[PDB]
């Protein structure tokens, strides 16, 4: 039944009596149910130190991973472009996946094409899809450039990129002239960010590999920034902002931050902004390239060093304070514009608020997880804040990087309780955050359901979730944060410490039991 | 728009494609006549999709593991093949089920083989094998497995029948091999008939030699309700209130055993015919159980539905179906006379899957609402069929529309409201045209039953009616 | 005990066994305690209507109330001029009380003197403690202004202040060109922020009264910005970046954003920033004259209207977007300054926000309270995302403004339900929030004990607290953000959805219980 | 630093003063000698603060409502006067307490009278009368009243007294006038006088005559410990573990029986000698009761004292007392173990208000950390004179330091760490140097006793070994 005047939704409406009657005699009578005293044996099992060595002694299984697949990193490297349009040479359902993932997390359009391979394609390859898909994309959604990524169909079956988009203007499908770049982007190698990578490795040799010879490096006086796979606007912001604000020249290699947050004033715009191919052909002529997250753009790297003569600076992301000390000061040397004293005192401020909120963060014990430049950032700022990232997962990291993280924590005494997992999941992380609790975990979305488990142990056993890293899907625009710089540092600061005051908020409210240190003033 | 003008607006749209595009999309496109039976006359629909021109569409693996299998709750199923398609399918689809999640039930979790390129290239059977022991360490209260089969399985040669035979024999375990890899068919819809053929032949005739069951004369099931937001929950309900027994929910909130059970039902009853009426079909020329299809979307359909449904059994039942309909008769009236005032007039384009586009214009009529364009992503030509006399006279029809056709319909008709998917929805919005998800029922619902029609009158009035739309445009210009 | 390796704090310490037992003695012993099911029945009826009629009645007693007294008001007007003391003639205790007030939410010092008056002032007037007062003040701590207000025993035992000041430059405490603005500002007329429009319009009379002869309106082709009483640093400086934005000339009139935020660089400033002597001199001179919080500047008003001879533009506070594009279009009117295509497509992001959370917003009821302006604002935004704000609070409000907040109301159809209250205190609201129980409180720190209350009837009737407003003591970091504006509105909007979608994640948390509406995308 | 520089340092800050000022401050500024007994012979105290200079100090309401009053958690007490008073002290103050606040229990709230000129102008007493029937009306579990003066009060020459007295026999209810107007005295200190003459005028003879109270030979009372963060609890548990029975906390978590009780107990145990010295003394000429002072900072200080009071008594508590000191021995041994190291030689200055600037020295002390600097906002020279025995040679001494000499001393003497109050905190954050509120225990605590003292080490090390201390200077300058 409803009340006209205060209509129920799922919630609270299934627990009225009558459908949770009928919801015992659907269990009772059809649904062969374990009974609830073997329910709660095994789920108080899966809680243990024994389940825990089962767990990570799996080999084959993966369960609730913290990683998606290449040519998603691919579509975000390309919406960076200016009027481009994302294309995945390969089959559909992929981008359909692609579209509603990106859609869910920013809350806004994600344009993206298939050809639509389907089983013809897949023993004749899918030559006669790129033709028509170059066509018909050109003429219906009129992009200025077309980026080509591959899904593990075409992968698999070997269709040569490179030989189909040559057919393709060979033949007339599409102008000689007209820009396709492309990179091969499988599913089973690395992880999205590896997608990122190629795809921008791609788009960079496309406008510089065969004019190298007019190219004087240092020439157009300008930093190249290529900041990889990234999904808070306010860090694409946040580092022209500071670099502006410098005075120094830049160019942003791959910047969706527009078509990424365009207004609702009656109209749809399907591109807006991003960088420019002129901006692509030129930049060989910068000082140097800086990469904001080196650990997923080795390739480029490769390149960038190779071809283009930069001398790309040994930076870590961004993040904290040490680090944004460190990418701040290079930038210095390289464009040889001081650091000005708007910057000096957003850092002071920064390290005031540190100052102001250090007897809260002390000690603070985090789970934590996410992609390995983000996650080694995490780390690097918590122990700066004097917490202990004790779970540190990244699933799709690697041994180099582990190495990396290793030596990052014995750098510091809130490092000691600390281990570094590398190609375990969220399933590992719920074993972890039973058998050895901290107080918060730091990470997506999908942290929500161990929140749950470990509640459904006790109230004194949950491990509250804090949202940051990518997909955030369960709160609203939280895709506008920052997480680099000073400005992110202040973020994440004022973040953790009233997620910790909240928490202690809720565990005093109680009248007359624990209020008596439900405190005005924290 | 007269019949002429949109002919007009589909000639138009249409001269932006290369002639090949253009030939076969003028196929896909047509102006409703409610005259017309037979939908072949006027439009087709379940080919290909054109490349390059941005489908909306999903491919067979959505419909096996994100439609079908997914929201069977105490099984465990395995997105097999590399780590992308389990990753993004992980709780997309809000059907809802009771359960232990971990523990008992398994569905918004994302079990994965993923794939590594040592298993493209020496393939992943053995790995099948080994995941499916770890399975059964880490999750004993599972009651069976299915293995969903990504792009790279059928194009590497595994054997997944082989080892989903010899490890069920192994475990005793109903080990379900599902060949619903996305290069197959054309859309989501093969992934139904290959996901229902997976149940025929690997888990439907368990018990059929089995004869403890204890039966009566009002068993029926629910057969494609996958319980959006507790749709399911607020249909059954209804079918117990009016005296039937409901066996079996395929597959929101759905059970193994339920599904095992349902061959010995007095009557099967279909919502979404798209999707299963292939083992509906089957369990009628198997068991000898009738289907019948139904509508649960809005007074008018609903009680359309219980009437019929009830005229297949005795006095009894038809006595206690307008108990029901009187019972809930004060309930829908209040909601249509709070809101049908408020929505009176108002014009709908829809674009949705497979059933929802014929299926929910009845609940928008029930406030005064009209939908003056519609399409389905996948549907097939009954489906259509069934379409054309839902729809209004000189109304707009799509199927498979392109992106590009879309928002230039949308641009010509000025819809008041469209209901339609995550990836049309920003879109819209930034138009100043209000939008309901009607896949999702944007984080809502449920929308199915008196109940549901309630919240689904709410949801179009706040969001049509709200604020924020008359604020799209600076005063300043 | 404590065991070394986790040591307990209050909460949980006094939780052990041997604590709790102690406790129990202590009551039954020598407490002489009401029975618990006594003290549960009046509880009890504390949530009941008969209760809050009663409590409606009452008016003599005022209890918890939302707001406070005017020298607070004036010491922080003061504190947003160049080098200036603010400098309290009274009582020494007012002094130390409010610069730990504001200690307390900005996390920052606060520098203010008294001349600290004690029994042989109270019989012979605080004469002498101005004049060794303020020459001691000059020479401790060296300001270039000295901003003097009251505490109330100078009101009443009627301390000419005027008088006073005068008396202390002819017999030379302090020189005669050196500047002492002053205002009266008694405790038991208005409140706080009556307290700064006083404090202010001393400054500008001081300022300008005698200099107006060679004044000609908009000769320096500026508008003035009168802040008002304001504690959110991101409001302060929203407006001058708007302002910039349009590349309008403008002088914000008493400006604390940088003292009220220092780095810790390893010096103290005691002054940082503010407004300049010379900027109050040549005000008259501007265009125009804006207040952004009229409703308590209306002395200043009067000035600046009377003196002055601006025509002051009748403008709402610029919160939400109706007001917010008001401020943007009066300001463009009087500079002659277009808006900029930036502000254009801020304003359309704020709109791209509403239509993405709209559907959780919609229908939401709100309890509220603060200041007259920032509540009718609050109200204002809140009636543009569908929200009904149901009890609206204004200890210090007066009848004109609740006739003005009464029509706003009227304008909407999410007013119907709303009812302004004006002289009423949080006890007065407790009762509002148990009897007509809304979704959520919008207000300060001194809300969470309603929210300890309402979760002590039962878990169905918390009302949870969302900490807009002043003073905030209980979280960190708060006072940064940003209440004004296209960007304010877009700070609010997400703290209130994502308040509303935290509560139903905790509703829904419920393993096998309420989790099936658990949804990882909302 | 040796004498004659420390008395350098001081003339050096005092050259910025004006004459008059100068003058005054040179006697409140002194080089410790351990050895005087009369610290009239160093420094002078509890004189009125120079005007302008910025003093640290409050005022007698703070010293009555805030510090002695405010605590009583089964009273109701009223800032009678405008609003600033009871709004600025409402919950600054961690006087904790066991009750369900608005029911029984009021500590957190703020009641007031809000006087508006018409207040100022008539005399507020009629208003008085009204407030106090409401109180009754709307508190009626309240188990008696006090009202704070607020400045206006005894300036306007109203009459609180009448008033207490007429509704206090109408009601049958303690009504209790307190005259701590902030204009009286020169700080906190005589608004502590204040209250303990009001408690003793009002409340403590209430049960003079009755005889009902059973009484032990072991009864004390905890005077002078308002339990911040739960201090008094950390005390009462040891002092009961020893064998004692303590029926009554002045004032923190106290209740009003408690009080009226206190007559009735064999001996006092004051640990605030500044804020209740007064009612101690009282209650040895009146009742014969004997009181002693001790100490719960640190375990050298916690040992010596529980000693000390085990000696009042019998054999039997004298062995308990041991028994006691034997039980916490490891812990208190575990926490010097951990912390002591990383503290070892720091040095510290304090700033503080009556009693803390000497009573924590030993617990600093027990870390191996040596304060080199401490003084109080309004103590008498009998503090003084117990302060000076407790502090090291040629130590800095400061009474109701200014503003600027504490930055310029902290300047030259450079702390490793700094012990004060919220106004102090961010000054000397933003110098770099590691701070915690010696008020508040920055929200930490409790610090008194065993379990005090493990907290105390640790926020003494989390703060000045913070890895934030490292970085106020730009790499770049
Ligand atoms: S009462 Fe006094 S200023 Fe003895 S007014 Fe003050 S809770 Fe201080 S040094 Mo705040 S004489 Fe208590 C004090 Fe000491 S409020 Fe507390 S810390 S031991
Ligand atoms: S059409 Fe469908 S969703 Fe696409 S892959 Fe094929 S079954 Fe799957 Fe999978 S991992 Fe990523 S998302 Fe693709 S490229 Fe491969
Ligand atoms: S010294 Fe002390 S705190 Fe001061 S007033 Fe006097 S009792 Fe009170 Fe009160 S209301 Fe405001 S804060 Fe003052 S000016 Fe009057
Ligand atoms: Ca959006
Ligand atoms: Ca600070």
């Amino acid at each position: 039944s409803q009340q006209v005047d205060k209509i129920k939704a799922s919630y609270p409406l299934f627990l009225d009596q009558d459908y949770k009657d009928m919801l015992a005699k659907k269990r009772d009578g059809f649904e062969e149910k374990y009974p609830q005293d073997k329910i709660d044996e095994v789920f108080q099992w899966t809680t243990t130190k024994e389940y825990q060595e089962l767990n990570f002694q799996r080999e084959a299984l993966t369960v609730n991973p913290a990683k998606a697949c290449q040519p998603l990193g691919a579509v975000l490297c390309a919406l960076g472009f200016e009027k481009t349009m994302p294309y995945v040479h390969g089959s559909q359902g992929c981008v359909a996946y692609f579209r509603s993932y990106f859609n869910r997390h920013f809350r806004e359009p994600v344009s993206c094409v298939s050809d639509s391979m389907t089983e013809d394609a897949a023993v004749f390859g899918g030559q006669q899809n790129m033709k028509d898909g170059l066509q018909n994309c050109k003429a219906t959604y009129k992009p200025d450039m077309i980026a080509v990524s591959t899904t593990c169909m075409a992968e698999v079956i070997g269709d040569d990129l490179n030989a189909f988009i040559n057919n393709s203007k060979k033949e007339g499908f599409i102008p000689d002239e007209f820009p396709v770049p492309f990179a091969h982007t499988p599913s089973f190698v690395g992880s999205h960010v590896t997608g990122w990578d190629n795809m921008f490795e791609g788009i960079a040799r496309y406008f510089t590999l065969k004019s190298m010879d007019d190219k004087v490096v240092g020439s157009n006086k300008k930093i190249n920034i290529v900041p990889g796979f990234e999904t808070y606007l306010g860090n694409f912001r946040v580092i022209k902002r500071m670099l502006s604000e410098m005075g120094v020249g830049y160019s942003l290699l791959s910047d969706p931050e527009e078509v990424l947050d365009t207004p609702a004033d009656g109209q749809f715009r399907m591109y807006a902004g991003g960088t420019t191919q002129e901006e692509m052909k030129d930049a060989p002529n910068a000082l140097n390239t800086v990469l904001l997250q080196p650990w997923h753009l080795e390739k480029t790297k490769k390149f960038v060093e190779g071809t283009w003569k930069h001398e790309v600076p040994k930076l870590n992301i961004p993040m904290g304070l040490d680090w944004t000390d460190e990418f701040l000061m290079k930038v210095s040397e390289i464009s040889g514009q001081p650091i000005p004293a708007s910057l000096t005192k957003e850092r002071g401020r920064l390290v005031d608020m540190m100052t102001d909120s250090h007897t809260w963060l002390h000690g603070k014990r985090f789970a934590l997880w996410g992609d390995p430049d983000f996650v080694m950032g995490l780390v690097k700022f918590l122990l700066e804040l004097g917490c202990e990232p004790v779970h540190i997962l990244c699933h799709n990291g690697n041994e180099r990087w582990k190495k990396a993280v290793d030596a990052i924590l014995a750098a510091s005494p809130y490092g000691k309780n600390a281990t570094v997992y590398i190609g375990k999941d969220l399933w590992h992380l719920r074993s972890l955050v039973f058998t050895d609790k901290p107080d918060f975990m730091i990470g997506n979305s999908y942290g929500k359901f161990i929140q749950r488990d470990t509640l459904h142990k006790g109230k004194e056993f949950e491990v509250p979730l804090i949202r940051i890293g990518f997909p955030i899907f369960d709160r609203h625009h939280l895709h506008r944060s920052t997480t680099l710089g000073y400005e992110g540092a202040m973020q994440i600061l004022t973040t953790l410490v009233n997620s910790i005051l909240e928490r202690l908020d809720e565990e005093t409210r109680g009248m007359q039991a624990t209020d008596y240190n439900h405190d005005l003033v924290r | 728009m007269s019949r002429e003008e949109v002919e007009s607006l589909i000639q138009e749209v249409l001269e932006v494609y290369p002639e090949k595009a253009r030939k076969d999309r003028n196929k896909h496109l047509a102006v409703n006549d409610p005259a017309v039976t037979q939908s072949k006359k006027c439009i087709i629909s379940n080919k290909k999709s054109q490349p390059g021109l941005m489908t909306i569409r999903g491919c067979a693996y959505a419909g096996s593991k994100g439609v079908v299998w997914g929201p069977i709750k105490d099984m465990i199923h395995i997105s097999h093949g590399p780590v992308g398609c389990g990753q993004y399918s992980r709780a997309g689809r809000r059907n809802y089920y009771i359960g232990t999640t971990g523990v008992n039930a398994f569905v918004t979790m994302n079990f994965t083989s993923d794939f590594q390129e040592k298993d493209i290239v020496f393939g992943g059977d053995k790995k099948l094998a080994k995941l499916i022991d770890e399975v059964e360490t880490l999750f004993p209260l599972n009651k069976g497995i299915s293995v969903q089969s990504e792009c790279p399985i059928g194009l590497i040669g595994d054997d997944i029948e082989s080892v989903s035979k010899v490890k069920g024999a192994e475990l005793s375990k109903t080990i379900v091999p599902v060949r619903c890899e996305g290069f197959r068919g054309v859309s989501q819809s093969l992934g139904h008939h290959i996901a229902n053929d997976a149940v025929r032949d690997w888990v439907l005739g368990k018990r059929d030699e089995d004869t403890t069951f204890a039966s009566t004369p009002y068993d029926v099931a629910i057969i494609g309700d996958y319980n959006i937001g507790g749709d399911a929950w607020s249909s059954r309900i209804l079918l117990e209130e009016m005296g039937l027994r409901c066996v079996a929910q395929w597959s929101g909130d759905g059970s193994i055993s339920e599904i095992e059970l349902t061959p010995k039902v007095k009557l099967n009853l279909v919502h979404c015919y798209r999707s299963m009426n292939y083992i509906s079909r089957h369990m009628e020329e198997k068991y000898g159980i009738p289907w019948m299809e139904y509508n649960f979307f809005g007074p008018t359909k609903t009680i359309e539905s219980l009437r019929a449904i009830a005229a297949k059994f005795d006095e009894s039942i038809q006595k206690k179906c307008e108990e029901v309909i009187a019972k809930y008769k004060p309930e829908w009236e209040a909601v249509v006379a709070k809101y049908r005032p408020r929505l009176e007039g108002k014009r709908v384009m829809l674009y949705i899957g497979g059933l929802r586009p014929r299926h929910v214009i009845g609940a928008y009529e029930d406030l005064g609402m009209e939908v003056v364009g519609t399409g389905y992503e996948f549907a097939h030509n009954d489906d259509y069929d069934r379409t054309m006399k839902e729809m209004g006279d000189s109304t707009l029809l799509y199927d498979d529309v392109t992106g590009y056709e879309f928002e230039e319909f949308v641009k010509r008709i000025k819809p008041d409201l469209i209901g339609s998917g995550i990836k049309e929805k920003f879109i819209f919005q930034k138009m100043g045209i209000p939008f309901r998800e009607m896949h999702s029922w944007d984080y809502s619902g449920p929308y199915h039953g008196f109940d549901g029609f309630a919240i689904f009158a709410r949801d179009m009035d706040m969001t049509l009616n709200n604020p924020c739309w008359k604020k799209l445009q600076a005063p300043w210009e």
